[PDB]
């Protein structure tokens, strides 16, 4: 979770 | 046809004297003043080339039909998976268009669910629940929210019966969870130090981070410090408790590394329960020699999972009370990765296997460590298990490429068999049955073979004609999995195209071998196995060097970026999402310094020279001047940033954006290189967690972007 | 500004051999051939339209905005007035953004819902339903589906304690209802004849409606005849059967007008049940000198209302017994129409008048027909009010130009004087408080006063600056409230827009007089009503001749068509929705011939000599050419229609299009006719019943044309 | 009525 990524997201877009 | 109209680039002002010396090797880095996220100059900058991105977007007339479609096949209600506490019932809920997901409390898992916290009345839901923790009685939720307009979150606490907010707030929160005691007096949490007076979230490097423990009614001025570490500030933390309530667990870690120590801390000796206070941890751990997770135990006798000597994972034990004597329970596999473990139904475990990236699921018995049964599961991906020793119910989420959303149930005891269906999303107006996802293995440059995903409609011509959009990762030991994505229907169903999904190396997907071959000294084996993946997409006949798009987010924005500078001639469209930019400078700001483990630092002259060799600022080179390739220019480039993304900072994109506008563009007279090269900056927003409606618009705007930039029709 | 582009008007084919008699009078009809909406050359026009639509909607740059923000606007739960059977509830629901909303049952009001029927599993909700009907014992739901493009009903049946359907199947209905008997075996319903092998509901115009009776279990040529009349195949039919059970009433019509026969079949005295068959029907009423709808009764005795000598309405008492002996149980009111009224609480009235424009409700004592309570409404509108005699507790719901939705709850016995808030929906991110309604009443050419609504920001000057929509109606006893439009906030936020209200006479809002002053040789006066409240507008300084807009439906398109005929000086903008355009022919197409108690027809003399003199399609001229108005030329027109439209033939839409093109513009070399003239045509659609994004797509097409026809820029 | 040239469960109010 700390690490250069991006991953409860609001909506699969 | 593409790109057509003239575009007018604005001047950016160049500082020539900004020079470095590292180790006899000088760097020029004239554009040192967008570092500064405040300055006016810097201001300016964002407006002109927002300004510059709105006219090239307005030549790209599909951006519309993508947005209403992406609207329309994410337009479906979502459950997430339901955990539970004491005799309640807890799940994130969104109707299908919410701006942030809704957190919903039951007394049975087919009762009428009662709203706890709704996000979308604070703010227009700009920004959603990024903590949320209930208490062991299930009388309080601790959640968090976004104060302002970074990633930082401020923690406040609500009773469940009414909805009353209590008056509590913590401040200086980013990653930690909040863990309560069965007390139920309070909870366990890991911030850093406050702000001071002057100082801005965007510029500040944190350190120095601490474990305290809250007391409910008070201030947080009285909150207990339990750990910090004054002469190792880089050394961050997460923390656990126990099923049984009996241990505090603190895990303290180093850099990106898959490898912590492991703190134990007995709550029933304490002779004033917390209050007496560093505490006297039981360090069964105290190296980063490898990785440790507590997974069960009984009294002092625990269940870990490991990678010491197993690259692949296995569970071991051990007794505290005799620390040095570790002994298997579950063996490593001689094939597959060990992904988690899960002590669930009093004396059962589900595991969960990545098998050339596809899930496994056991079911074992806790005790002897015996296989009971074995599911295994599609191309997708199983994630999400919550489920807790005590509970006899397990669910957990399910997701593919064509799967929009499956919460399946695993009841032990009644039936441990199979799986059934508790939830199940479905993409309206969607015929899934003319789709098809497969994998195949590529050999890359040196030989190695590189599992790929190519999901395309049934049954089409290998002949070249096809749009193609390949995504990739390859870094910190994340594993790549196939899961659901609206706009990716889009792409496939409306433009025709081909998408493909490569598990490079840097990734875990083979496990500690397989990240350790993409990190460090081998960061160039990471480029070369996507470089190879682009090669075969177009040497098997699914696409052409004109009609290749690359996409890629954060450590992928890297990637992305590397590869166009490398081969620029394989590539129509690149889209860097939040990248990594400036590979000699990133470990300065914020938490950059926390990437060093798999980047290496240019304060040490063996690991500057490993990137000084591929950082992409440092590497922008025009493509015409190296005699044979007089015809190849940049592929058409859109760089994605927001303007408070304190993870990655924007810094990184801006300056890239301003090299390649420059050398490419602005510094020739009449120059070759016709595609063009903007940036899409997000105002007020940070790198994830943004509203339904704003991600679909920056979604529609790089898909509209791509299809003019590979010259592909719109099918109706 | 505005419109710059010149537009490429395409080749409209002209056959000049067609001209019709009326009378003595000639009439060129040049485009017959578009009578027929199948044929190559139609379809060939269509797609010539669409094309010049797009180029024209491609220079509106505001298109996009509108959308984003009426989705946004629009993006809130709504719950339907819930109705009782048995021991269940039942309404519908939309979560926001569904494309039609779902069915659902509960065992108690706060219980958890139950989904009965989700429409968008179907086709993507491409159709909602139009008919929902529960038995009374609650374990069957009737409902009504669309089995292809046109608005034709097939009804189906399911148990509603699993969901599972029955086989039956009923073809060939449009606007009946299903209505049980108290057996729970069956229930009536009122067809057309099938469609023969060549037919298509489009090109049909269907004749010789039904009163059937279907059994639960057989198949639809089972089901009993009960009423047809082959010597008077217009006569149409409505039907209902009393609360206790015992008559099953139909009711006769004859044209548009109010004023229905009464027929009564007393089902407790048939030898064999209803399969004894026409049947022996007492006719109370046989002709059509008034409006007569069953309230209640108690045996023999019932409770009508009517019209009979009386414009305003009344409560009349009637014995079958002794059939000719009429009492009055609540009198005409001197100065408000009586609406509708309801049976409630066992020995209670509800009575809802119109005062001004404004509803009043009424609590009466059903027997002595005595005043009890008197609740007034605020601006807007109560309606839905389904609850039935052996209920103590209504439900209704409120609507308003500024608020979205309110149900409110009425409890007669614990406390019948005010009303308390079951459910209220919110406009997400819109402040209310900004904006105000007002109420004034304006001369027209006769003196006639004409109340309007106005809507609009708080304090804004009357300089004449202001943009400025209209919408009448003026029809058919129709009275026009002042309900919520999301698309209009948007209008008067994010455009600076005033918005208007006209209630022109041909409406029900002052009586049957109101509607006979705007009907038949009349109809003119509903013309001038709206020209006269535009110049109101004017005058008073809310607008000028530039900036007004007109916007209508159906009658309310003829209403547009025919005052930019008269007046094209007057307006900037023209909307007509689905508008009959062709006076002399309407009658022979569909269920057209219904509209000529209203219109006239054209078969007649005199009835011809009202129609030809605003018959939009035979009264398009150049104003140019009549000296003083050199400069004056059409507004910017949309014509907007369906492909499917069979309640409105959209030959109407496509015969006026082709004569404004005509005589307007490519009749000439060189015309001063610069505003566009355009149709959107709404491709595989019906006249109402579409899905929430196709109607958003549509509406935010009209405001995007309208604000550059204006010259409306938009406002943050 | 329900027969007439006239538009009206709607799925939202546009
Ligand atoms: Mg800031
Ligand atoms: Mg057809």
């Amino acid at each position: 979770v700390a690490w250069a990524f991006q991953a409860n997201a609001s909506a699969p877009v | 046809s593409g790109f057509s109209k003239p575009l007018h680039y604005p001047p950016v002002r160049r500082d020539e004297t900004v020079v470095d010396d590292y180790f006899g090797v000088k760097v020029a880095d004239p554009y040192r003043w967008l570092e500064d996220p405040n300055s006016e100059e810097t201001k300016e900058f964002v407006d002109n080339q927002e300004k510059l991105a709105n006219s090239v977007l307005e030549e790209c007339e599909l951006i519309d039909k993508f947005k209403q479609k992406i609207i329309d096949f994410v337009n479906f209600p979502r459950c997430g998976v339901p955990f539970r506490r004491a005799n309640k019932y807890f799940h994130f809920y969104n109707s299908g268009l919410q701006a942030q997901n809704v957190f919903q409390m039951q007394d049975d898992l087919d009762g009428k669910p009662e709203v706890l916290y709704d996000p979308n009345l604070r703010e227009g839901g700009r920004s959603g629940l990024s903590l949320y923790s209930v208490s062991e009685d299930a009388k309080y939720f601790a959640f968090g929210i976004h104060s302002g307009l970074t990633e930082w979150v401020t923690i406040k606490i609500l009773k469940t019966e009414d909805r009353s907010y209590l008056p509590d707030t913590l401040e200086w929160v980013k990653f930690s969870p909040a863990i309560w005691t069965h007390d139920n007096k309070g909870f366990f949490y890991c911030p850093y130090p406050p702000l001071k007076e002057g100082e801005d979230h965007m510029t500040r490097s944190a350190v120095n981070q601490e474990a305290r423990y809250h007391f409910l009614g008070t201030d947080q001025s009285e909150d207990i410090l339990l750990w910090r570490d004054l002469e190792n500030p880089a050394h961050h933390l997460k923390c656990q408790i126990t099923d049984d309530g009996k241990y505090f667990l603190l895990y303290i870690l180093d850099g990106c590394d898959d490898a912590n120590k492991v703190y134990c801390l007995d709550l029933t000796k304490l002779p004033n329960g917390l209050e007496s206070f560093s505490a006297p941890f039981m360090k069964l751990i105290d190296s980063f020699d490898a990785s440790y997770t507590a997974i069960a135990n009984d009294g002092s006798v625990f269940t870990f999972q490991t990678n010491k000597d197993a690259p692949r994972k296995k569970l071991v034990r051990v007794d505290l009370n005799n620390p040095s004597v570790w002994t298997d329970l579950v063996p490593e596999s001689k094939k597959d990765l060990l992904e988690s473990a899960h002590a669930v139904n009093e004396n059962q475990l589900i595991l969960r296997y990545l098998s050339d990236v596809k899930h496994v699921l056991e079911i074992r018995d806790l005790e002897s460590g015996a296989l009971q049964h074995r599911l295994p599961i599609d191309i997708g991906s199983v994630d999400g298990i919550t489920a807790r020793r005590r509970d006899s119910v397990v669910f957990f989420k399910f997701t593919s490429i064509l799967t929009p959303g499956i919460v399946y149930q695993c009841d032990l005891k009644n039936d441990p068999t199979q799986l059934k269906i508790f939830r199940e999303s479905v993409v309206p107006d969607f015929d899934r049955s003319e789709f098809e996802v497969k994998q195949v293995f590529v050999p890359s440059k040196d030989g190695t073979k590189i599992p790929i995903f190519i999901a395309a409609r049934k049954g089409i011509s290998l002949d070249g004609s096809h749009p193609c959009e390949m995504h990739g990762y390859g870094g910190f030991g994340i594993n790549m999995m196939p899961t659901f994505s609206a706009s990716r229907i889009v792409f496939l169903k409306h433009l025709g195209g081909v998408f493909c999904l490569a598990n490079i190396r840097g990734g875990g997907e083979y496990g500690e071998e397989w990240h350790k071959a993409g990190f460090r000294d081998k960061k160039q084996n990471v480029f070369d196995d996507f470089i190879s993946a682009a090669e075969y997409l177009i040497s098997s006949g699914y696409t052409k060097a004109r009609r290749v798009a690359i996409e890629g987010g954060a450590n992928g924005g890297l990637l992305v970026a590397a590869c166009i500078n490398q081969r620029p001639d394989l590539f129509g469209c690149a889209e860097a999402n939040c990248g990594v930019m400036d590979m000699l400078r990133f470990h300065k700001f914020t938490l950059g310094y926390l990437w060093t483990g798999d980047y290496g630092c240019s304060d040490k002259e063996e690991e500057f020279k490993w990137l000084i060799k591929y950082s992409p600022i440092h590497n922008v080179r025009r493509p015409w001047e190296q005699p044979g390739n007089e015809e190849t220019q940049y592929p058409a480039t859109m760089i994605l940033t927001a303007d408070h993304d304190d993870r990655v900072v924007p810094l990184h994109s801006f300056k890239l954006l301003a090299t390649m506008q420059h050398v490419l563009c602005t510094s020739l007279e009449d120059s070759p290189q016709k595609n063009p090269i903007i940036a899409r900056i997000q105002r007020k927003a940070a790198h994830y967690g943004r509203a339904t409606m704003t991600q679909i618009a920056e979604v529609a705007d790089r898909y509209g972007f791509m299809a003019k930039a590979l010259e592909a029709p719109w099918i109706d």
